[PDB]
């Protein structure tokens, strides 16, 4: 499972 | 009307840990539009990659990639803080417009995806069957990624608080907290969910005084 | 593909007893085509009306009528012997073509139904909700219609067996069977499933000699 | 009364 | 109530051609009761075998057999004419009672089937998956059996009418009708549905005068 | 087996904003057991109420309350840092055991809920119909609650970052940020998703210097 | 597909 | 007013 450079996360 | 235009498969983006997060549910009547605010995964991240997915699986890699684009120029900030609104918009003609807008920089980027993209009816049926047959293994994947993401937040925010407490944190506590952080960071690198939970619990158990000190600071 | 053309509601025809019979199920991808052989409801009927329906209810009257046409020229036969083939064909543009063909006579008739016909989206949702809420009453209507159609067949096959037995059937039996046939007929006109059943059973009970005679 | 109903093929 | 007792799989009997006919739908809340009137498949048949099935497939052989019993003493009569009421009754304890009652002879027979019979939860999931995966091939089977059953009725009732018409049927018609009956009886023995329909249509096309004569007799 | 024990309705807990969060999905076979880790909604909260719900609606108030209990002794931490593990366990007899355990303190509290609790069969059917009919309004409530909870986190993390920056944050910025923090707080008390969003965006816009300062 | 001795048919 | 609400673990 390989990360992309600029991953999209959850707005906290 | 004798027929309706509907989505055969869920549509969404890749999110932190390689997961597909749905923005338009399977079997939505189009035209339809949906936005959701997302964010960066790292401190000081300056761009996001919007990677557009079609399908029913939880691992983004097992879905059908429709396209991608980057939004740049996100101003420096802690992870999870920038407000990147992502909108999926499918018109009466089955064309999907996907955009990302940074509510703070005002920057926006978008792509257009043709009605003929993605899986054909046969691949659609196979994808549905495949999601059904791997429902357990997909659910376990999604839950390992959630746990990992919760543990990562616990780790970096506990580091941040150690730093803010400085010498107010007694030596023995700083030691127990450093021990627990190390064990936690090692667990997050594995694929063993019960181990991550064990280590997060261990960090919780030695952080009482650190948390009291954060209480005194901000109270 | 990012979108599919699917039917939001079942499409079909009215059949004997006033019930909807589905030929294209709810949520079918179009283009699609489906044929089913149907028949007459009465001996020697020379024409059928194909009444095209949209919806999820069992009683034809509670669905949306999309229109109707007749097919005539049907040659004399016992009830349910002619072969009337009904085809529903929705093309890639969402236009529904309904036809009926008499496999005997070879006569055929059709109608075309615009893509925009039938219920709008709000109405579709009310139709799906009304069908859910009346699921029990709809099942009971359908069962009533099935029982009736069974009695109707029992009634007519018994009548033709009396005609064929002729003077071989004793006078006591001609009269008893005819009395039970009339009672069953009166019951079929009502709406009580159990009373129809009791009358089909009473007819059976007086039709014993008739059944041996029929056997030769 | 004339019959127009469609029944089942037997 | 926090839970309900429900049927995981359809319950029914074997009917003419080897088909499962459902009497209690999948996911019915129990206690539940359902009757349906059935009949004999042959002229002068003197018994019926009630063969009780659990599952979602159309071929009775691909479902789970729960038990069977015979009801005897059905009085002589043409096929399809006797009235055999079959009732499925599942009580609050998940016990299934199945009975058959001849509405004319008054004869009845029954069995009791334990709550623990039939498929376990794993086999239940496999049966659901299997029915889904063979939906086309099951639907084609069921429709071949319906066509065969309609053709068999057409054949035997056309024979019956030839016999009743006697010499009123002209020689050339009797010839064309005999030809068509032979071709039809041969098609019904195969598994080719379009062939059965072709032959039934051919019989229809040469029966005009026979049917006129039946009209004159019974009118 | 001829029958299965299944839940007719989702079971879960009330969570922050007054929403139902499901822990056992509708139609699960019992016996079953499910745990999920939850947390506090406010800094330094010493107790949570576990409010057990049955139903398919998003607003806790529109579901059936099956009862509630508290878990106290929770030691001081920032919002959403304590680890409160909520377990729903329905045994073979249909009795629901709900517990919560604080993984830190090790404190635990439970309740047992009889098999006959909750909605009867008629009520279950009305619950499934009401949930279908109000699907849109329920989604909008849930989205409203999500946005609010996001603003609430934005509000408090911004407040703690101002406290930490101290006299490094210029006087103009301390006042602007505090004015936008109060405006966002007032908005969170309302029920307009878009107005909450506009205020989260206005706060971001005056929080630029704050973000560089935070970065060191 | 092998018939049983006493098959159950449709009541007409 | 004291808070009893349950939120999500971050």
């Amino acid at each position: 499972p390989r990360p992309p450079q600029w991953a999209v996360g959850h707005f906290m | 009307v004798l027929l309706l235009d509907v989505t055969p498969l869920s549509l969404g983006i890749e999110t932190m840990g390689g997961v597909m997060t749905t923005l338009i549910a399977k079997n939505t009547t189009i035209p339809t539009k949906h936005s959701q605010v997302f964010s960066t995964a790292e401190d000081n991240q300056s761009a996001v990659t919007i990677h557009v997915l079609q399908g029913e699986r939880k691992r983004a890699a097992d879905n059908k990639s429709l396209g991608q684009f980057n939004l740049d120029g996100i101003n420096p900030a802690p992870r999870g803080m920038p407000q990147i609104e992502v909108t999926f918009d499918i018109d009466a003609d089955g064309i999907l417009h996907v955009s990302a807008k940074d509510k703070n920089s005002g920057k926006e980027q978008k792509i257009t995806i043709k009605a003929s993209s993605g899986l054909n009816e046969d691949e659609i049926q196979k994808m549905v069957r495949d999601a059904e047959a791997n429902a357990e293994a997909d659910r376990k994947f999604e839950e390992l990624v959630q746990t990992r993401n919760q543990g990562d937040h616990l780790l970096h925010s506990t580091r941040k608080q150690v730093e803010e407490a400085g010498d107010k944190l007694p030596a023995d506590d700083k030691t127990a907290i450093e021990s627990a952080l190390t064990a936690l960071e090692t667990a997050l690198k594995g694929e063993d969910k019960a181990a991550i939970e064990a280590k997060m619990q261990e960090l919780a158990q030695v952080s009482q005084k650190l948390m009291e000190i954060a209480q005194q600071q901000h109270a």
